[PDB]
Order: structure tokens, then sequence, then C-alpha cells
């Protein structure tokens, strides 16, 4: 709406930089990784990496370099942001307190200047005299690294060469000397300049080389003893110094464009090189002291590397933007030099499309061989340790068969009319017999009871068994030999139900004595003592109510009617944080949780939750010193309590029918889980985290739609193929060439487009349909149309030819996925590109070139044009709400149309032209529209006299710092609405609406928090969030930074009071009063619950 | 082929007479700033930035206004009239005087000026004073965009963004593949980004400018190129006011390319359906392009499009070289044979060795660009 709250659900995962050095101490080897707005600091260890500190910056990191000035005990870090915020940082540690301190800072943007074609380059000379920055054409900015230069004051030196490709400071020179590749009308060349420190000007460099390779792009400064520079191009690698010149053009690099490098050893004898496709090379400088030759070796394949950094022990960090980052080992005489992957680090970026399943996020992630689906869900994972093939389990119980051990050593399992016993000795499970227990009756309960005894309650009877001599000592049966229907038991009490009748027995040495009997249907029972329980929870069939009876009197203390026809399945009395509760699960998956008094026995407050569609089974288990409840159903849930309030977390597992805690020698503080075919032994994760499943496709996913009725996803993908000599061939197997079934519509690279059908449970590629040659699949929908009950996958295409700029042909193809195959139901030829499509009130709305067209789906199964709106812009973006349609182009031209049912046509309602690159757009509500625009901004426009009605008003501007590819309405977990976004860096965010009152409070709170939060590099939050382009800056408006608001929870108590001191809190009446720290704490904690939490980086 | 005709002659406006005093100072007003600028009362033309406008002023209030203007910033406002009769305009362009000459022979004061379009503006209000109007205007910024890839560009590929110089169909295929490689990080393909790429759009336009002018000398900045092209397109006032409203060079180029591709027929505006000439007959007799503004002896400005051949016109009067905008040619009034509307003139060479021996100069205000069997497209 007009007031929006934006918050990060998943921090950026793509790596844009990586450096090593001695930052945390002189003795540590660190690995520093830049992930856009975040800096990760690791200590390199023999095992791998130890995370020590992660920080966020109010900026996009564009330069990240470690350096050591004279006099400094350890390295300092230089950072330059995309908004030209420069800083020098120092790591400070005292015990467990870690602070990143700003030694120096300043903004180095020039009032005028043309940002260079090859971007921002920041370099530091070997002697640490200066930072050299190439920000603009014709200028070289020098920041002297003098102790007193705390404002990073700089001077510019004119560069006659206006088209510089790359630049480095050389080693082994008497004065700071730059070496650069540049292009001019006479070709591509290499040159050097000395920096006169006294004059603050360039002097002639020691050497130059005109007419280097046409594609020379990378400069590498070689250290002493040799010095000089290595220049890498498309087909050649050259070495240059004052007189020396070496050149190689090996066949091993013919198919490569080398775009990243890293030095392996301090003397520069070896360099790692990465191309655009995952090949990793070692460049070796051969000596005879003197430098005699260059040699390249292909090491193998890594993720497509944005950046590389050698660590130690033959281990290399591969920072990836297009796929997962990695740790690889260069093993690398008997064999050639080669690399092996050791570790993988999740990267969701680029997120090019995404969809939500249920009410999980599924993204189209990566590109090329790194292309994948990522299935994301929040929840509590289970580390599985063991699996046993034992079908039909109807119940699970832990047991300690040894009275001199506190740990469980037995798992008792029930089956229909049967009971089995498993003994545990370490991780060795062996089925045995239990003397005293019957194996021919289904067990309803069994376990350790008072007086060193065991109990087994079956349909037939209640059996008491001694521990030392395993034998039956006392048995209870119904007076007329009737079967027990429901059973409940604790250490000293047994409450059994025989249809409508109820019987209360007590456990004594070698005896089970029947105390009470009352006729009530009985559906469920419970006697958990909150060790003799004075109360008894019960569930009934006729009234469908949960009642709390007394013991041993059986007098009704409370009767809570649930209503409906579903009978209750499970009842439980449990305590969370000293507060007593009574949970009750129904036969439809509903959980009615009520407060309970151990003395009075009444329902304090009643609330209802939905924990699945299958009936829920409740089981107590202990985590830490607290008590939790495991809810078994189709969606297993762990019920717990935070601040005396119940929290229901998802378990990261499919259907769990039964569970029991298990604390054995081999499986301490574990659990046993059972589904219809398997018994699993596992350990629950301490806390909630995002669980991500990766589905590699080895080709580019582009668009995704979920088809619930078919239990699958439709994915548009493309793979690159090359012109083969024996005429195209694929470069590797991928999802579109490895599908279970396939269909077709009928050395340069070609793109082959496909529609993949992917199973939602196994993620198998069930089908791949290949589009026509030169056909580009652009848009995808899954929907029902008209009166046809079938759900279809619909694809919009363009025919693409290099000789034609504008698409003149394309089609809309309607597919049906039935049985295991994709059938083409219908197609419609259009005379242009089908950029977008949306299902619109049972019709198909499509944007073709500059037109918006509405199609009706007829009983003859054909698309028939109803109406067509000619726009003066390309209808690139298409979003709808009701009868309203939002149209957008790449240049941020926004158009609002309304379909008129009585006219069978569109009417233009409003429009706005404000030229800028626009990457995505979304409808927030009937009057507000959200977009993403250059550079890394969000905007909101609103519809407000004909001229006034047709005018979209700018109501929101915010510099997000990420590039949005997709917006989608969705719930993953004051505020109103939920719009999720996926970005190039793999960051996922949420936009939600606020009332004006909440916006005013949070805006005021931001201003106050900005005075207390320490900013890394001393960048102002307002400057960071200001709407930004290269030419202009405007303060943010109509957006609250949720990430900043949440940081309020991590500041000291005095600082919280300082932040809220002049805040006016409104508790819903307009009568504003001074806000307290406790008021804002609960408001901000509530705000944190609207999105997935962020994992702690360090141990 | 143009033989024995100096194509540099039309832009010099030699018909205005002896050498004029030149002014080299440049006044530019801040973006979005509000300014009060005088309007010349009889000026009716829609000025494009960078476009020359010759004027001849005979009224003492126009003469004193221009004399005072020369002393100051030398800038006046040219309104793009929506309704010329009611004198209402929502947009316009400033014009900066760069050449001036005053004639006082026989006691008759005349001021001749050459001005150039500078900045676009929105009319906030129009107030009439000495008879000269003063427009309160808001300066409209020129929207300069980076490359579409500049935000999404992977830093490892920044070093590959300078390509070897253009020598070719294969060069442009390689240009698209390399410049838009990071399209694979976004929702769209490289061929879509090419449709919004300044260099690509300017190259596509240059192919059609070669068809008009066989004998490059064109701006490298897309802003200047888009304005140079805008001033050449023979489009009606409704289309031109829409083109003047565009603030981006990319949208301006896209729009010009779309008109050039669609509007291949030029009809009589009054008639609507009478064809006068086609896109195939357009040529550049002036180095500025196929169409330029010229001023007649009474001070009226005509944007005159030069075509090799025109049809359905009747010739009234006898050829005259008096005040001819094309030295060496005589003009004769040409009227539409159907409605008698004055469309322009037939120009005939006064010397046998000249080429072309004849051409037509058609006035922009009399033509209607037609798509043979017009939605402005941004
Ligand atoms: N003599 C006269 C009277 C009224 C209007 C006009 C003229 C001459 N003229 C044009 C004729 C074409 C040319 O090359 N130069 C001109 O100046 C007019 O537009
Ligand atoms: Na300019
Ligand atoms: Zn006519």
């Amino acid at each position: 709406m007009s007031y929006n709250y934006v918050v990060t659900a998943q921090k950026p995962t793509a790596v844009n930089g990586c450096v090593t050095g001695h930052f945390t101490s002189a003795e540590d080897l660190n690995l520093l990784i830049a992930k856009n707005t975040r800096l990760e600091i690791y200590v390199v260890t023999a095992e791998g990496l130890r995370p020590v500190k992660e920080v966020g910056m109010y900026g996009k990191i564009a330069v990240m370099e470690l350096f050591r000035p004279k006099g400094e005990s350890k390295d300092l870090l230089f950072i330059l942001t995309a908004k030209y915020n420069a800083c020098i940082l120092e790591y400070k540690q005292s015990g467990e307190s870690i602070d990143i301190i700003t030694r120096a800072h300043g903004n180095v943007q020039d009032r005028i200047g043309r940002p260079s074609e090859t971007g921002i380059i920041g370099i530091i000379d070997p002697e640490c005299r200066m930072i050299g920055l190439r920000l603009y054409d014709g200028l070289f900015k020098v920041i002297p690294l003098d102790r007193d230069n705390k404002e990073l004051k700089a001077f510019n030196i004119r560069l006659e060469e206006l088209h510089v490709i790359d630049v480095k400071f050389l080693y082994g020179c008497q004065a700071p000397t730059i070496c650069f590749v540049y292009q001019d009308p006479q070709g591509r060349h290499v040159k050097t300049y000395e920096v006169s420190l006294r004059e603050k000007e360039f002097n002639k460099g020691p050497w130059k080389q005109e007419n280097v390779e046409a594609e020379a792009s990378m400069v590498i400064a070689v250290p002493e003893p040799f010095g000089g520079a290595i220049i890498i191009g498309q087909e050649s690698i050259t070495y240059h110094n004052g007189d020396k010149y070496l050149a190689i053009a090996p066949p091993i690099i013919k198919q490569s464009t080398i775009v990243c490098h890293n030095r392996v050893d301090p003397n520069g004898s070896r360099y790692l090189l990465g191309d655009m496709e995952g090949r990793l090379f070692m460049l070796l400088l051969e000596k005879e002291v003197t430098l005699k030759d260059l040699r390249v070796e292909l090491l193998g394949e890594t993720s497509i590397a944005e950046c590389l950094t050698y660590l130690d022990n033959g281990v290399v960090f591969v920072g990836s933007r297009l796929g997962d980052s990695q740790l690889v080992k260069l093993n690398v005489n008997e064999q050639g030099s080669y690399v092996v992957a050791m570790e993988t680090f999740t990267n969701l970026g680029p997120i090019v499309d995404m969809c939500v399943v249920d009410l999980q996020l599924v993204t189209c992630s990566g590109a090329f061989k790194e292309g994948s689906l990522r299935i994301i869900r929040n929840g509590i994972g289970i580390h599985e340790h063991a699996s046993i093939d034992l079908p039909g389990i109807k119940g699970l119980w832990p047991l300690r068969s040894d009275p001199n051990r506190e740990t469980d050593d037995t798992l008792v399992l029930s089956f229909v009319g049967q009971t089995r016993v498993l003994m545990l000795n370490g991780e060795e499970v062996e089925e045995t017999e239990l003397m005293g227990f019957v194996d021919d009756q289904q067990t309803f309960f069994c376990g350790n009871v008072a007086h060193q005894q065991l109990i087994q309650i079956t349909s037939a009877s209640v059996r008491l068994v001694s521990q030392e001599p395993k034998a039956l000592v006392s048995e209870w049966k119904e007076p007329q030999a009737k079967n027990i229907s429901v059973a409940s038991c604790n250490s000293s009490q047994v409450v059994v139900a025989v249809g409508r009748a109820l019987y209360y027995l007590q456990i004594h040495p070698q005896e089970l004595r029947q105390i009470s009997h009352t006729e009530m249907e009985v559906a469920c029972l419970d006697i958990t003592p909150l060790g003799l329980s004075p109360l008894c929870a019960i569930g009934l069939w006729t009234d469908i109510s949960a009642r709390i009876l007394k013991l041993p009197s059986f007098e009704l203390l409370h009767k809570e009617m649930l209503g409906g026809e579903i009978i209750p399945r499970s009842i439980l009395m449990t305590t969370f944080e000293s507060s007593h509760y009574l949970l009750c699960a129904l036969g439809d998956g509903a959980l009615f949780y009520f407060g309970l008094n151990i003395e009075t026995g009444l329902l304090s407050d009643r609330k209802k939750v939905t924990l699945g569609t299958q009936p829920t089974v409740l089981r107590t288990f202990r985590s830490l010193s607290t008590t939790n409840v495991f809810a078994c159903s189709d969606r297993p849930t762990v019920i717990y309590s935070s601040n005396h309030k119940l929290v229901f977390s998802n378990v990261n597992l499919k259907e769990v029918n039964y569970m029991c805690p298990l604390n054995s020698d081999g499986y301490p503080d574990s659990l046993a889980l059972a589904n219809n075919s398997t018994l699993t032994i596992g350990t629950i994760d301490e806390i909630q985290k995002l669980h991500i499943r990766t589905v590699p496709l080895y080709e580019s996913p582009r668009k995704i739609c979920y088809q619930e009725v078919s239990q699958c996803f439709g994915v548009l993908s493309s793979r690159i193929e090359v012109q083969d000599t024996s005429g195209t061939t694929a470069l590797r197997p991928s999802a579109s060439t490895q599908a279970l079934s396939s269909s077709v519509s009928s050395g340069e690279e070609v793109e082959v487009h496909n529609l993949l059908i992917i199973d939602q449970h196994t993620f198998e590629v069930l089908h791949a349909h290949q589009f026509l040659q030169n056909e580009y699949a652009l848009s995808l929908v899954s929907c029902k149309l008209g009166k046809d009950p079938n759900t279809y996958f619909i694809v919009g295409t363009a025919m693409v030819y290099p000789e034609e700029a504008e698409p003149k042909q394309g089609r809309i193809v309607v597919f049906q996925y039935s049985d295991g195959k994709l059938q083409t139901v219908a197609e419609k030829e259009v005379k242009g590109a089908v950029y977008s499509m949306v299902e619109f009130n049972g019709k198909l709305l499509a944007s073709i070139n500059s037109t918006v067209r509405l199609y009706e789906w007829t009983t003859e199964k054909e698309l028939r044009t109803e109406c067509n709106h000619y726009n003066n812009i390309m209808a690139l973006y298409l979003k709808t709400k009701g009868d309203f349609i939002l149209v957008g182009d790449l240049m941020r031209s926004v158009l609002l149309l309304a379909y008129k049912p009585m006219e069978g046509n569109f009417e233009e309602i409003a429009r706005d032209f404000n030229p800028n690159w626009m990457s995505a757009v979304e409808i927030l509500d009937d009057d507000n529209f959200l977009g993403a625009e250059n550079a890394f901004n969000l905007f909101v426009c609103q519809k407000d006299t004909d001229e006034e009605r047709q005018h979209l008003q700018e109501v929101g501007l915010f510099h997000l710092g990420e590039f949005v590819n997709v917006f989608c309405h969705g719930s993953l977990v004051p505020t109103q609405g939920s719009v999720l976004f996926g970005t190039v860096n793999g960051m996922i965010g949420l936009v939600t609406s606020l009332s004006e009152s909440w916006y005013n409070l949070l805006l005021d709170m931001q201003n106050r928090l900005n005075k207390v939060i320490k900013s890394v590099g001393k960048i102002e939050h307002s400057f960071w969030r200001s709407f930004h382009t290269e030419r202009k800056t405007e303060p943010a408006t109509g957006f609250i930074d949720g990430d900043l608001i949440e940081s309020f929870l991590d500041i000291s108590r005095p600082k919280m009071q300082e932040v809220v001191a002049n805040l006016q809190y409104d508790d819903g009446s307009g009568m504003k009063r001074e806000a307290t720290a406790d008021d804002l704490i609960k408001v901000v904690e509530e705000l944190t619950r609207i999105h997935w939490s962020h994992p702690q980086f360090e141990k | 082929n143009i033989i024995n005709f100096d194509t540099s002659l039309p832009t010099s406006h030699t018909y205005l007479g002896a050498d004029m005093e030149e002014f080299h100072g440049r006044t530019l007003h801040d973006d979005d700033s509000c300014q009060v600028i005088p309007v010349l009362p009889q000026v009716m033309m829609i000025l494009i930035p960078g476009q020359t406008l010759p004027l001849q002023l005979f009224h003492p209030q126009e003469v004193s206004m221009v004399r005072n203007l020369i002393q100051k910033d030398r800038t006046f406002a040219v309104l793009a009239y929506s309704n010329v009769q009611e004198r209402e305009a929502q947009f316009g362009t400033t014009a900066e005087i760069y050449a001036y000459r005053e004639e006082q022979d026989f006691g008759i004061e005349i001021v001749k000026v050459k001005a150039i379009g500078r900045q676009r503006f929105k009319v906030l209000e129009l107030r009439t004073q000495d008879g000269i109007q003063q427009a309160k205007v808001q300066i409209l910024p020129e929207c300069v965009l980076p490359s579409t890839m500049s935000a999404v560009q992977l830093e490892s590929l920044n070093k590959c963004q300078i390509f070897p110089s253009k020598p070719s169909y294969k060069w442009w295929q390689k240009y698209q593949k390399r410049k838009f490689h990071c399209a694979n990080l976004t929702s769209w393909p490289r061929w879509l980004y090419s449709l919004y790429d300044a260099e690509t759009l300017m190259d596509r336009i240059k192919k059609q400018l070669r068809e008009w002018d066989e004998n490059d000398s064109l701006p490298s900045n897309p802003i200047d190129f888009s304005y140079r092209v805008a001033a050449c397109l023979p489009i009606d006032d409704v289309l031109r006011i829409q083109l003047l409203k565009i603030g981006s060079a990319i949208q301006r180029l896209r729009c010009e390319l779309d008109i050039m591709n669609k509007c291949t027929s030029l009809c009589c505006k009054q008639c609507q359906e009478t064809e006068i000439t086609t896109k195939n007959e357009i040529f550049s007799l002036s180095l500025c392009g196929p169409m330029a503004a010229y001023v007649n002896p009474h001070g009226y400005v005509h944007e005159t499009l030069t075509v090799y051949k025109a049809c359905n016109l009747n010739l009234i009067g006898r050829p005259s070289t008096e005040h001819s905008w094309f030295p060496g040619y005589a003009w004769t009034v040409a009227q539409c044979k159907i409605c008698a509307s004055h469309i322009g003139w037939k120009f005939t060479a006064t010397k046998k060795d000249m080429s072309p021996q004849k051409f037509w100069g058609l006035t922009r205000s009399a033509l209607l660009p037609t798509i043979p069997d017009v939605i402005l497209c941004l």
C-alpha cells in the first residue's frame, strides 16, 4: 500500500569477492568473503574454515582488499562500496568481544565523471603508500595511506588513456608504478606509469607494449624476484618486464575465456586461473635464475568461479555467483595435477523465478551447468542415524530392561494384534523376547513403572512384570473378559477404558489394585502428573468434548464441547515454562490447546490450530531441561513455548505416524520415529533453520509453475548446444536430455528451449518437451480455463533470428500432463513475442509485443481472441487483480487497464512514464503497485479530474541494494499482505503493508536507532537507503527497513530506553503515551515472526 | 547525385543577407528549475533541442525584445501549441540566439536572428504583458541511463566490456552476445535488451539515414543523435509534441525508428487521403538532413522537406529565385490538386549543369505521415 515494511528472509548467498590474509591476528590465516552487503570472516584451519565474525555493511561491497601498512601488527581491510563509501577497517578482539573498528572513512565520489566501462577497480601498492582507484574515465584517484589521512582525502591524476580495461601496481619498482591494458583506435596495448609522490602526477613508466592481443583483459603483477606483469587474453598469456617478453597460446585454453585468477605462492611461481565455464587451470612460471617460459595445466572442473583464493594445504576457495561456492583440494607424478571438491556452500543465486507451494518456496536458481531448483522450507530437521524395515507399526515405547541403568536399551513396537521387542546395544539393534510381555496382543502402552517394575497394557489385559527375575507378577482384566479400548498410564497409575466404562488401577509391589469404576464412548485418555496425578483428561464420541475428571472420584471438573462430527483422537496434559496446558487433537488434524489449573481443572483460554489433514498423535519428550510435544500426522510438528506462549514448529520430514523419545548408550537424547514401512532412529536439531533441497538440472531453469492436481512443477529451461562438424550437440547431459519420457515440437552456440515436468516429491524429470529450432520459450502459466475441468501448462514463445531485431512470430501452446506424458492440446500463432501471460477470470491474458490480448478457451479446446489493447509501450510485465491489469516495460513505463465485462474490451485507467530500467513489478492492492528499478531500488506508485485520475503518484522509494527478478504473493510463515522477492544475489525478501500509525512509529524508531547502531565504515543508514542512480540521490520514502528495526533487539537495555525515550506509542486508541523498552521489544519480536530467522554465523 | 550544389549552403541561410554577429556564450537552466522566459508572438513552429531556427522580426516590440535579449542570456521560449488559434501550449523548447544582425536601411528596422533549441520545458503559466508574452516554465531533465547490464554485470566480466573496434552482421551478433551476456542473471534474453540499447538503435536508424543521405558526420552521443533525427522526421504536430515529451534518448530513438519503419507515405493533411510523396523520395539537399526550418520574407517559418519527386500537385505562379532557401534554384508554389492547400514548392535549377535539375520542398505543417494499407511507440 502507501506504507511498506521490507525485510530480509534469506541473506545474499552469491559470492562477489574473496581474499586471504592476517586480519584477526598476525598468526591467523583468514578467509574474507564478500556477499554483496555482508562480509564473512573465517579462520583457515586444517579441517577447513572456522567462522569467527560476520558483519553487514550499509553498502554493496565493490572493493575488498587486505593490506599491511608499516608499523601495523596485522593486516587492515580496505572496502569501497558501490555508492563510493571508502573505509579502512581493523579487527579488534578482547576475550569473546569482537568489534570491527573504522580506522578511516570518506566518500570518494567525484561531482563529475563518467563511470568506466570496465567498472570500479581498487588496488593497493606493495609498499602500502596509497590506494589507487579507477572509478571514471580519464582519472586515477590516489588516496595516500598516511596515518593522519583519516578522512581518506584523495587527489586525481589525469590518465590520457580513456578506455582502461584492467590495472595493477607492479612489484619491485623504486616508486609506485601502475601497469594497465587499454584500448584506442590503433588497437589494444599495455602501458606503465610511475606515480611521482612529490608531484602527484604520472611520470613515464619503465616499459610498455603496443598491440597486445585484441582480447587482453587481465593484468597480473608478478612479485619479486622476477617482477613484471602477466597479461591474459582470449587465446594467449604473455609476460612482460623492462626487456623480457614471453608468449604462449596453448590449445588447453582455446575454448576458455579466463576471467579470474589468484596467486598460489608468495614468489609468483604458480597462479590459479578460472574461465567462464568452471575450468580451473594452473599457470606456472618456469625458471632457468631467470624467467624462461610459461605453462598452463588444466586441473579440472569447479563451480563457475567468480573469484578464487588459495588457502593452504592444497585447498582453494571457489567463490561462485552462478552456482554453489566450494572448497576444492588440489591433489596435484603418477597422475597429472587435478582438483577434487571437498565442500559445497549453498548459493541460491541468481533467483530468476520462483513459486510458493502450500498455504515452501521453490526457486529457479543458477545458470548453465549450475542451474537448479532449490526447495526451501523452514523447520526442525532430524539427523537420521538408523533405519529399520519393519512395516505396520502401530505404536512405539522406550524401555529400560536393566534397573541399574538410567538409559533405555529396549524399543517395544506394536502391530495389529501383535507386539515385538527390539534390544539396543550401541548401534546394534536385535529383535528379542521380553519374559512377562505377550507377543500375541496389540500393545496400547508399555514402560518402566514404580517399584522396579515394567507394565504392558494390551486389548486383553494390564500386565505387571518384575525387573531382576523377568516374569509376570500381577495381571488385571475386565470383570466380564471385555477388551480394553483406550489406555493411559504413568509411573504409579493406570486408567483404562472399556468402551464407555472406565477403570482406575494403582501400581504397587507385585500388585495392580482396582480402585475406581465409572461409566461415561471413550475415544482418548491421559493421566500425566503435573508422582500421582489427581486429574484425568478424557475424550468422548457422542458429545465430542474434552473433559477433565478427578482421581479417584471420577467427578467432572470441566466439560469443553469441541463441536462438529470429527471424534477426538489424542488428549494430553503437559506443562510448558511452569504454565499448565491441556492439548487435544481431533480426527481431522485440529489441535485445541487450552490453559489448565492443576488444582481447579478448568480451560483458562481456548485456541485452535491446524496441524495437518490426518489425525494427530501427541507424545511428550524432553529437550534440554524443558518439555516439548511431538505431534504425529502428515505434517509432523514440534510444539514448544517461548515467553509463556505456544509455538508450533514444522518437522522437516514426511508422514510420521508414531514417535517416542529414546535415550540409549548408542543413541543418547534421541527419538524413534515410525511411518507405514520404516522405523527411524534420529536426533532432533537444537533449533529451527532453513532446509534447502537442491535439484541439479545442469542447464538453465528460467520459469516455474506448480500444478497441484498433477503433483508436479512445470519448468521452462534452456541448454546450450554447439554446431557439430557432422551436422548441434549438447556439451553435457542435463535435465532436458535425461527425462523419463520426451517429446518434440517437430562451432557457434545455439540455445535449445524445453518444458520440463518435475515430480514434486521425488524431483525426477518425468518429461521434457523440446520447442522448435530458434524458438524461445518466454512465459509459463498453469491454470484451468473456461468451463474445461482440465488444468494445463501454457507456454508463450518468440521465434528468434539473429537478422531480425523485432520478434514477428511466436505462439501460445496449451499442454496437458496426463498419465506420464505431455500432450499438446492446442496452439495459437501470434505475430510476435509472448513476453508474459496470466490466467484472468477463467480467460488467458497475454502480452504480445506492444499489445495486451484476452483469449477465451472454447468447448472446441481452442484459444479465441476476445479483445486486444494496443499500447504505446512493449507489454513486458503483466500482473492482474480482479478486472485490473498492470502493464510495464523495461523502461519503467507503467500502465493500468481495466477489463470492461459489458463492453468486452479494455479501458486505460492510468499511466506513468518515468524512464529508468525496471526489472520486476507487482500489484500490492487495488491502488498500489510495487516495482524494482535501477540501481537496486524499489518504488511504489499509487492511483489517486480526468488528468488527476490518470496520474500515478510516487509514494515509495527505497534503495534495496539487491536486483529483483521476481515478485510473488505468498506466505512462508501488525502488518498486512505478503509479497516475496527473489534476487540475482540469492537474497530473498518480503514486502508487507503497514498502517500510517505503524509507519510513523517505525520511521521515528529508525531515526533513533541510527544514532545508537555502530555502522561499519561509518556509513549513514539514510544515505545507504536513499533511492540511487549514478546521476541522482533522493531520500527513501514510504518504506521501513525491517532489518534495521530488528537490530533493536540486540542493543543494550540503556540504549533501548534511549531509542524509545521520545517515541509516542499508540496502543490502538489514539491516546498516545511514552513508549517503554518492553513495549517495543514485543512489537519487534512480533515483526521477527513474519519471516524466516537468520542463522548465527560463528559458533 | 548532387552535382554543382553545395549541401552546406542551406544551413548557412545566405538568403538572410550579409554576415551576422556571432555569440558563443551558453546558458543552461538547472533541471526541474522554474524560469520566466519571453515568447516571440508570431513564432508557431515546434522546436527540437539542437535544431536551428532562423527568424526575421519587423515589429518594434519584437525588435526591442530581441535587442534586450541579446544584452542578457539571449534565450527565448518556443511554445509547442496544442491549439494554435486559442494560443494554448503545455510544452515547449528554449531557443538560444547564436547569430544576430540588425538592418536600419531606409529607416525600416528589421532584426534577423539564428537561434538553436536548447532545453525542453513544461508550461506552468502563460501571461501576456509590450505585447510580448512571458512563459513561466519548468525545465524538463534529459534522462540519461546507464547500460541495462550495468546493475546486473558480474565483476569478473567487467574486464571484457570493451570489445575490439567495429571493422558487419557478425560483429553485431558478437556485440549482442558479449554486451548482454549477463541477461542470463535476469528474467529476459539478450535480444530483448538489444531493443533498448542506444548503440544498436542508432545503428538501425543509420541504415535508414543512409537511404536519405548517400553522401557519416553524425553525433556519437545518443542524446544529440536522437534530437538530430527528431528534427528530420516529417511528422504532424500531434506526433511531434508526443516526441518532444520524451525525456529519454532510448525511448526517443525507439519512437523515431518505429515512425521511420511505419510511416512510409506522406499525404496532404487537409485532404488526409491524397498522397503527395513517399519515404523513398526523401533526400538530403542540406547537410543537416532532409528537413530543416527556413524563414520566409514575412517572418513565417517553414520546416521544408526535400524530395526528388512529388505527385498530385498543381503549380501556380512563375519560377522565382527571390529569397530562395536553396541558392541556385528557383521556387514555384505547389498546391494540392484536390483541396488547393499550399503544400510547398517545386524548385528548379537555374543552371543546366546542376543536379538535381528539380526537387520539391514540402512544408511539414501541410503533411500527414501515413501508414499505407499512428500510435507513437516508446
Ligand atoms: N515571396 C513570398 C511571400 C510570402 C511567402 C513566401 C514568399 C517566398 N517564400 C518562400 C518560397 C520558397 C523559398 O525558397 N523561400 C521563401 O522564402 C514564402 O514562403
Ligand atoms: Na548533450
Ligand atoms: Zn489536399
